[PDB]
């Protein structure tokens, strides 16, 4: 009864792990020969760093520029900095830049996505020169645009870093992202990896364990047959031979009518993957960036990443036909990120309904051994032993991601996107009163009540020693990424 | 609060069945321990079979090829059934309840509420 | 800002060894250009071996394979070594730095280094 539905459930979440993990390794011993096999003062690519921002946090945003201006690497171009809207709100976004590179902050007086004339000469004739945009503001897409429209005129640029403003890219960061466009003529993107420093908060934590479990396990997986589904927001890599092309229906998009913007980063790596090309992701391309901390905003956020996924796994499943054989992956992918949100409401309303201790407590500790060994795993890898938080994300996602799924699905066709949300944290508990004054009774002759009560007070143990294993690393600041440890002590001062 | 009402009885030779039948009226039956005593005319009520909330069945010595248990929740009652009946078995049947117990399920002194009674003659 | 003081230099005579270090105070940032400028008496200032401060090596004719780069990148400070020296390599020694601000285009130009040093020997 319960065993099909418990050990299936455990399997089927486990095994695909096991499959990642193992596909993620053979991509890194793929990637380690690639970068041996490569002399020592190598500039081939010449890059064009873009960043687009809107009230970046001044000190980040010159963070930002300072890692960029302090990346080795031999063959860089120019920097093309778009920042939206103009205000005296933007000219001090402006000014933050000016103290960094250089005077030449213009103006064009359109935007170049709405301008008729949509090439070059937007006020910018100097091919040789540090250059920052201050356009009205219409999205990332619409002030993306004109820096693959500004880093294209080039003839010597052959591809373009994007980063986001509030990141603060390694000094091998450019070196390692670009490499791979030039190791294969197929490659016409890379992603990378995309660390986080702020880990201060309890929901700062975790989330960030889960970033490193989305893009070292789940995009290194893909990247092994070299179908990468999402590059890296932050930081990521493109040639500009796909981008030169790709740029004019990337900002046209429709999906059913009313036209609007998020989740652009997926739609360039759909739109590269729709054409029969091939995307990689390498782990040595190490950035930074900060994560949500309250539980609103995280929610929200997850709404609208849900909402872009909603749209274009649908094309990343129906652009399976253009990649060959690899590729089955691709569909195994969507089809898997689809059945198991589903099997997992399925069981959570199975063993709410039918209340069952034994069929409960056996469930809790199924989810909590599956979670220990991946926790484990991430341990092993990143040699952090800070890993083991992973084992809490559990209720950060069944209490945000799951509303947010739900939001993302209803809104597909405060009450905007929270009223879903507090009536799934009613309904959990409800289910949670109803089934503890259910079985409100103690039978310790019973082995199997017996079993259920050791079960449960075993698992409120580990978690309650997890949790105060967590706030002693906070007070003795143990928890603080070495990252943030610098940024704490170069804040106060300056 | 729960009643328990017992039924089952009467002349049977040795090898009859004569199931009896013990149903309880209360909030929640699901939850209740249930056990089946044999009040002997002499020995004090030996226990005799037994079965917890989840199912699992508990018995006596010398019993366990003999003495069938279960339990039905949609018309809460246990029905307890008998096979190959012995002259040594000529006694009354008890049905006993239990919410909150201990690991003393085979005394009287543990469960709560009571029956009141099921007498059963077997003939040669 | 970023100022620059070098030291060394004295007397020479005929093939001789020579070391010049340069150090900075401020940020160097990995991405400017450090050079040595050379001014005979008498004449304008000439250009003697550049390098960015990520490691890459450049020199200029009549002294290539005598004269040779070395940052610390962890001392903050610069060390040009000179090898068979002559007579008529007599002058003034600067080193200069040139910001990657403006633009990424290594230039051999003096005009193009923001920040100069104090002339030595
Ligand atoms: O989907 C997105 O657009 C981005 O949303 C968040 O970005 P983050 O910078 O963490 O958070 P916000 O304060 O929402 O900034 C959104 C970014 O989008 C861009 N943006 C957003 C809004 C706007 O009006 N203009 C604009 O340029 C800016 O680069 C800004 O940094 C996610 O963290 C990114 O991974 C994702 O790429
Ligand atoms: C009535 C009182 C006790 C408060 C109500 C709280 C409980 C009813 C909640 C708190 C923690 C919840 C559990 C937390 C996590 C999971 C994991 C969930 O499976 C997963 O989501 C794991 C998937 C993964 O590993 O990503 C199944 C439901 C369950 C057991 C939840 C069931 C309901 C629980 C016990
Ligand atoms: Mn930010």
């Amino acid at each position: 009864s319960a065993v099909w539905g418990i050990s299936v459930y455990g399997v089927f979440v486990l095994g695909f792990y096991i499959a990642q993990i193992v596909f993620s390794e053979f991509n890194r011993m793929r990637l380690s020969d690639w970068i041996s096999l490569r002399p020592d003062n190598w500039n081939a690519t010449r890059v064009a760093v873009i960043i687009a921002g809107y009230r970046e946090d001044p000190f980040m945003f010159k963070k930002c520029l300072e890692s960029v201006r302090d990346s080795e690497y031999g063959n860089v171009a120019r920097l093309i900095c778009v920042i939206d809207g103009d205000e005296e709100e933007d000219l001090k976004m402006a000014e933050i830049y000016k103290q960094v590179y250089n005077d030449n902050v213009k103006k064009p007086g359109v935007v170049l996505c709405e301008s008729e004339n949509k090439n070059g000469s937007t006020i910018d004739s100097d091919v040789s020169k540090n250059i920052c945009i201050l356009q009205p503001h219409r999205g990332k897409r619409e002030s993306l645009y004109t820096g693959f429209q500004l880093a294209s005129m080039d003839p010597s640029v052959h591809a373009v870093v994007l980063i986001d403003s509030d990141t603060v890219l390694e000094k091998n960061a450019i070196l390692e992202v670009v490499y791979p466009l030039s190791c294969d003529p197929n490659i016409k993107a890379v992603a990378g990896e995309c660390k986080i420093w702020n880990t201060d908060t309890i929901l700062s934590m975790l989330v960030s364990w889960r970033y490193f479990s989305a893009f070292n396990v789940e995009r290194g997986a893909q990247s092994l047959w070299k179908t990468v589904q999402c590059v890296g927001g932050p930081l990521g890599a493109y040639t500009i031979d796909i981008i030169n092309e790709i740029k004019d229906p990337w900002i046209t998009q429709t999906f059913l009518g009313n036209k609007c913007t998020y989740g652009d980063n997926r739609r360039l790596t759909n739109e590269v993957l729709m054409r029969g090309k091939k995307i990689v992701y390498t782990p040595f391309a190490v950035g930074w960036s900060d994560s949500p901390t309250n539980v609103m905003r995280y929610i929200v956020q997850q709404t609208r990443w849900s909402k872009s996924w909603c749209r274009e796994i649908w094309y990343t499943l129906g652009s399976a036909w253009k990649h060959g054989f690899s590729g089955i992956y691709l569909a195994f992918e969507c089809m898997y990120q689809i059945m198991y949100f589903f099997l997992v409401m399925y069981l959570f309303s199975y063993i709410a309904i039918k209340a069952d201790i034994r069929a409960q407590t056996a469930t809790v500790l199924v989810s909590t051994l599956v979670t220990i060994i991946k926790s484990s795993y991430l341990a092993l890898r990143a040699k952090n032993l800070k890993a083991f938080y992973f084992v809490l994300y559990t209720y950060v996602y069944f209490f945000c991601m799951i509303p947010a799924r739900i939001t993302a699905m209803f809104t597909m066709f405060w009450a905007k996107q929270f009223l879903i949300t507090y009536m799934w944290w009613a309904g959990v508990l409800a289910a949670g009163v109803y089934s503890i004054v259910d079985n409100w009774y103690f039978d310790w002759a019973d082995i199997q009540y017996r079993f259920a009560l050791v079960g449960i007070c075993s698992y409120l143990v580990f978690v309650s020693i997890v949790l105060v294993i967590y706030l002693i690393g906070k007070i003795t600041t143990w928890n603080y990424t070495p990252l943030q440890k610098e940024l704490i002590e170069e804040r106060y001062l300056h | 609060q729960v009643q328990l009402v017992e039924s089952g009885g009467g002349l049977v030779q040795a090898g009859g069945s004569l199931k009896v039948s013990c149903a309880a009226s209360g909030r929640a039956f699901k939850t209740y321990r249930m056990a089946w005593f044999r009040q002997a005319p002499g020995k004090e009520r030996e226990f005799v079979s037994g079965i917890s909330a989840l199912e699992t069945t508990y018995y006596a010595d010398s019993v366990k090829g003999r003495f069938t248990i279960s339990r039905d929740n949609t018309k809460n009652t246990v029905s307890l059934q008998m096979d190959s009946l012995k002259p040594e078995d000529t006694a009354v049947y008890y049905c006993a309840a239990r919410r909150y117990g201990g690991t003393d399920y085979t005394t009287t002194g543990s469960y709560d509420y009571w029956g009141q009674g099921t007498q059963v003659t077997v003939s040669s | 800002q970023v100022q620059l003081v070098e030291s060394g230099g004295g007397l020479v005579q005929a093939g001789g060894s020579l070391r010049l270090a340069c150090a900075a105070s401020g940020r160097i940032f990995s991405s400017d250009t450090l050079a040595w400028f050379r001014r005979a008496p008498g004449k304008e200032r000439e250009f003697v071996a550049a390098s960015r401060w990520s490691g890459g090596g450049t020199d200029y004719d009549s002294v290539k394979g005598r004269f040779t780069f070395s940052r610390d990148n962890t001392f903050n400070t610069m060390c040009l070594e000179m090898n068979s020296l002559k007579p008529e390599d007599t002058a003034v020694y600067y080193c200069a730095l040139r910001t990657a601000r403006d633009s990424y285009y290594y230039t051999r130009n003096p005009t193009g280094y923001d920040y100069w040093g104090q002339g030595t020997q």
